[PDB]
RNA sequence: UUUAAUUCGAAGCAACGCGAAGAACCUUACCAGGCCUUGACAUGCUAGGGAACCCGGGUGAAAGCCUGGGGUGCCCCGCGAGGGGAGCCCUAGCACAGGUGCUGCAUGGCCGUCGUCAGCUCGUGCCGUGAGGUGUUGGGUUAAGUCCCGCAACGAGCGCAACCCCCGCCGUUAGUUGCCAGCGGUUCGGCCGGGCACUCUAACGGGACUGCCCGCGAAAGCGGGAGGAAGGAGGGGACGACGUCUGGUCAGCAUGGCCCUUACGGCCUGGGCGACACACGUGCUACAAUGCCCACUACAAAGCGAUGCCACCCGGCAACGGGGAGCUAAUCGCAAAAAGGUGGGCCCAGUUCGGAUUGGGGUCUGCAACCCGACCCCUGAAGCCGGAAUCGCUAGUAAUCGCGGAUCAGCCAUGCCGCG
């Protein structure tokens, strides 16, 4: 029935829940392009989807918290084939090629005294 | 104008305002933050002996 | 500018704080304060009895102090008498009653506040210094020490011009973590003002 | 409400009542300089023109 | 229906009262809903290293107030009577509601 | 811009509410 | 820089035409992060190139960005008192480069003032062989051959 | 500017007031270049002090509103 | 430069939004003027009084000077007269205190800096009359004196790295104040039953090691590949060798020496550190259409708060004011995140760009906003992208957008440290 994956990416968190139907997505109880309204990038969201096919032939009831709409985005594309691969198990062979299945490790850098902003320096004069 | 100056900031005196913090081992008067009613350099010198109970060099 | 006190660098790991009690934004200012002028008046009263350490722990709100001198025998009295005061001193002070205890601080020449002290003590009483430090160097190894620094400031001899004389044995990894690496600071004051004395303590890893 | 001219009159009015006695932001207006507080060490370029650069320094010799 | 809140600096030595403060609650009969971590608050204190000069170079201090829920969620008297007198606090501090 | 206190943006920068931010 | 060649970065392709060449294109329109904007002032623009042509933008995109491409550029090099502009080649990498950047740049000297009729008209323009970007790369084989001469220390 | 008082010293406030039982001289030192200015007490020259001197200012209803110490410059030329 | 004073220090990088993580009075070190002297503070000795404490009266700007009252618990001779008495407080005398007065080449401590650069040494051997050298010159390799190979050296130490924290994948423990997948109910917001699965929280663990495969190489290593959330130091911290700089700090503190003693000490009221013909550093806001305004609608993280955060009403265009819950706070609050998205308005204009300056009328803090506070509400400067020059950044970086905190009554924060 019900096939799960956890997605997370830059402070956001995607529970994703995948089932069989017609091809409706749900983000915090809003359509997908209510919820994404907008956002050139959110199709992103489904490209694992593309990737076995199988895009239609699924229903997904996903909720996202913390971050921002694209990390929640990225967040949802991890949960996403983590769901999947997790109902198939060989949708993994042709999910890896794609990064699909990685994290993201990439986050906002520390502050850092002395910077302005972790690297961006105080400008220097000299004279 | 120093040790009279530790003394006068204990006093509490005509209009609540004219009172300040002041370090309680350097008589300072700046920087003195109210949790540990200290100095930035009193505070530092206590920190690293262990002398802050809870109190650790902080690293993220 | 630089090294870390060693002791801060370690505090989670390795090493231990001098005072754990637990208060809120309301309290710690205060209880703070009273550790202080607890240590304070310890730190002078127990001079001769050579104190390392003065570890304050504070529960029902009731406070106990563990004094860890080389020479009990000092800060007891003939029957405990001085010991008496010390106890009834501490309660003067602070409005509260007060636990005092002694711990003979086992091997004196592994610890750093005490081979700091024995060295500036000296340094106050015009021995040379070159020698004093590396004899207190050869007492913490011959006591078993995995390695020992130590360090005299500047004005040694009573020179005009301020040096800083150093010497040292064994291994005294201060980047690594995991030493244990007790240290220790006293001053020597001087007719030509002071010298601070720094000693190093390496006694073993994990 | 009044309102262009009438209104350019009271301000005008206001300010050389402001002469009067002469109060610290009285002075100010006459001198030219900023009447609220300001800082005039480094700028106030606006209530003075741009700059006359009257200048002549620059360290001891030998 | 008793909630103790345990408050500590040093985390190993709270869940070390946790844990005791269980333990002994079971061992009077009563249920006890385990010790849950709740999150910490921390205070940053971030100061000059140099007594003069230099604003750049400076050093980060934390100062980590940890905190632990236990509910013992049905209690005796005989509950009641190991805690509010079989103690073992050093640098932690409880606090009762119910 | 931010400059300008009659404005919505003025208003978030300075960190204040009035005509021009009204507190929600 | 001074170790290694430095690994180039792949961009992710395009949601709509799935090209790798179009996010690099938006990648230059974009200001402060602001990529929705980008993004959706790059799409705008195609849909100028339908109004204004039963053309795909993608095939006349792909043309203008040929076509302001350069084949060599002057490269400053220094003798050790005087200095010369050396004609040289330009990389593969370089000239994609140079070419959405000229683009971009050169849409926003025009004079209408939506951003997507710019992109679209001076895309239009250069695939039509003959825009600002153009002249930009025309300029700079005309600053190479001005310089044929010294390209005899070819670096 | 404050809105419930005027804030006006009484030290003040008093050697001006007891003034008014018939009017009399001005030797009438203060400090307090905090204090308002108060209606009626037009005629009263006032010597408030700014910093180093105390600095005779003659009053008048056109400065009611305003403060002693703004027609008493603390700092000399600009 | 000026001033009565505009206290003091910092001076290429490494002084100049630096000490200052909060100058109206306080701070405060300066100026003026008014006041005090065994002193605002300490240790102790002599003495008549007083001996705790607490209240008003004059004179003052306040300090202060002068004043007049309420009124002795305590050790104890005692059943009391009366009388010893120790805390404690004022008067005078004695020792002494006080000094942000000088010296950072007399110092300690702490810091900057070269530089997270890849170095700096030692023990024994061997070479050299010797200073010294070898080791640590060479070849390869690495972020690295990292490793390999080689070699009169064989080892070791301080550094590098590792051990520590954060971030990234997963597991176990735990299930409230946090979560809500499947139920059941429902005043919709998990609100109630249930439940801890997922998310979280936070404590302990697992996990990466060039381990595996291919190629090159004598080796160390390198190129590539696979698996894996993650490789080739996974991304950030903390961490700074022997030493350098007669670096910085006697004004945080400590300290030798020098100096002041009805004053260079101490208290106050007011002024000043905020001055402005100039010059420079670091910033902020901009010059606009990839923009600006207005409405509506989203999506964070890290912090903070019970004389404080303040929900929610009401009045007020509004700052704010009246009410007034909740919250010892994963509970309640600050909280609206902004940029974004959707509507609409502007139509290239010194403008619906920009918000300086100035006039008024309000609010709040505080004894008090004249010098000198912030905020709200009704003039509209320069500026059309900046000369010579010059800075930052190699990836979740720069760029841009907001959020929080320390100090703090308030705030001149556009700073700082953090958070996304
Ligand atoms: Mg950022
Ligand atoms: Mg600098
Ligand atoms: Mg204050
Ligand atoms: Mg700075
Ligand atoms: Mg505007
Ligand atoms: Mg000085
Ligand atoms: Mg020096
Ligand atoms: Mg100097
Ligand atoms: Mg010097
Ligand atoms: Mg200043
Ligand atoms: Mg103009
Ligand atoms: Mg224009």
């Amino acid at each position: 029935e019900q096939y799960y994956g956890t997605g997370r990416r830059k402070e956001a968190v995607a529970r994703v829940f995948l089932r069989p139907g017609n091809g409706k997505v749900t983000v915090n109880g809003q359509d997908f392009n209510e919820y994404f309204q907008g956002l050139v990038r959110a199709v992103a969201a489904l490209e694992p989807l593309r990737a076995v096919d199988a895009l239609g032939r699924f229903d997904a009831y996903i909720t996202v918290r913390g971050g921002g709409k694209s990390g929640q985005i990225d967040a949802i594309k991890l949960g996403i084939a983590r769901a999947l691969v997790q109902y198939n198990p060989d949708y993994r062979a042709k999910l890896k090629p794609l990064g699909f299945l990685t994290r993201d490790a990439r986050v906002v850098e520390r502050k850092k005294y002395g910077k302005h902003k972790a690297r961006r320096a105080p400008q220097y004069s000299k004279r | 104008a120093r040790k009279a100056l530790i003394e006068k900031a204990k006093r509490t005196p005509k209009f609540k305002v004219r009172a300040y913090t002041r370090c309680v081992r350097c008589g300072r008067a700046r920087s003195v933050y109210r949790f540990f009613g200290l100095c930035r350099i009193c505070l530092r010198e206590l920190a690293h002996k262990g002398q802050l109970p809870g109190v650790r060099k902080a690293s993220w | 500018g630089n090294k870390i006190h060693p002791i801060g660098f370690r505090l989670g790991i390795t090493r231990d704080w001098e005072s754990r009690w637990y208060a809120g934004k309301k309290q710690y200012r205060h209880l703070l304060l009273e550790d202080q002028r607890i240590r304070g008046l310890l730190e002078k009263e127990l001079y001769s009895a050579g104190l390392a350490r003065v570890d304050i722990e504070r529960a029902a709100d009731n406070v106990a102090v563990t004094v860890h001198v080389a020479k009990p025998g000092v800060v007891i009295g003939r029957g405990g008498e001085r010991i008496r005061v010390l106890r009834e001193e501490l309660a003067k002070l602070t409005g509260k009653n007060v636990a005092l205890n002694v711990q003979e601080v086992q091997n004196p020449n592994l610890s750093a506040p005490l081979v700091a002290q024995r060295v500036a003590e000296q340094i106050e009483r015009r021995f040379a210094v070159r020698r004093a430090i590396k004899q207190a160097v050869q007492r913490v190894m011959e006591s078993g020490a995995k390695g020992a620094k130590v360090i005299v400031s500047g004005r040694i001899g009573g020179a005009e011009q301020a040096r800083t004389e150093w010497a040292a044995q064994g291994r005294v990894p201060l980047h690594t973590l995991r030493a244990n690496i007790d240290y220790g600071f006293a001053l020597a004051r001087t007719t030509y003002g002071v010298l601070g004395v720094k000693a190093y303590i390496f006694l073993g890893e994990v | 409400w009044k309102l262009e001219g009438e209104l350019r009159a009271e301000v005008a009015a206001n300010i050389k009542r402001l002469m009067d006695i002469g109060c610290y932001r009285g002075l100010r207006h006459r001198r030219g300089l900023p009447v609220r507080g300001q800082r005039t060490r480094t700028n106030a370029r606006t209530r003075k023109g741009p700059r006359k650069t009257v200048a002549g320094k620059k360290k001891a010799p030998r | 229906k008793i909630r103790i809140k345990l408050r500590g600096f040093d985390h190993k030595t709270l869940d070390a009262s946790a844990q005791k403060i269980v333990e002994a609650a079971r061992r009077s009969g009563a249920q006890v809903s385990g010790p849950i971590p709740l999150p910490t608050r921390v205070r940053r204190f971030t100061v000059i290293r140099g007594p003069f000069k230099h604003k750049d170079s400076r050093e980060h201090f934390e100062l980590r107030t940890h905190n632990r829920l236990v509910d013992i969620i049905n209690p005796n008297r005989k509950t009641i009577e190991q805690l509010m007198t079989l103690d073992l606090p050093t640098g932690v501090e409880i606090e009762i509601k119910t | 811009g931010k400059g300008d206190r009659r404005t919505r943006r003025g208003k978030i920068w300075r960190g204040t509410y009035g005509k021009y931010r009204p507190r929600k | 820089a001074r170790r290694r060649r430095a690994e180039v970065r792949q961009l992710q392709p395009d949601l709509v035409y799935g090209d790798v060449l179009v996010t690099a294109f938006i990648n230059k329109i974009m200001r402060d992060g602001k990529k929705n904007l980008a993004a959706r002032i790059f799409y705008d623009a195609c849909k100028i190139i339908q109004e204004k042509t039963g053309q795909e933008p993608l095939k006349v995109f792909k043309q203008a960005v040929e076509n302001v491409k350069p084949r060599m550029e002057v490269r400053s090099r220094r003798v050790g008192g005087a200095n010369y502009q050396v004609p040289m080649e330009v990389s593969p990498r370089r000239q994609q480069s140079l070419a959405l950047r000229w683009l971009v740049q050169a849409a926003n000297q025009r004079p209408e003032r939506r951003a997507a009729v710019r992109i679209a008209h001076e895309l239009m323009d250069a695939a039509e062989g003959k825009g600002g970007a153009v002249k930009k790369k025309e300029d700079v084989e005309r600053m190479a051959e001005a310089n044929r001469a010294y390209a005899h220390y070819r670096w | 500017s404050l809105k419930k008082g005027v804030f006006v010293d009484d030290h003040l406030l008093e050697k001006v007031l007891e003034l008014n039982a018939k009017g009399e001289k001005r030797l009438i030192k203060t400090w307090s270049r905090r204090s308002t200015i108060v209606p009626e007490m037009v005629g009263h020259t006032i010597a408030v002090y700014n910093g180093k001197q105390h600095v005779p200012v003659y009053i008048t209803e056109n400065m009611v509103g305003h403060k002693l110490g703004e027609f008493a410059p603390t700092r000399t030329y600009r």
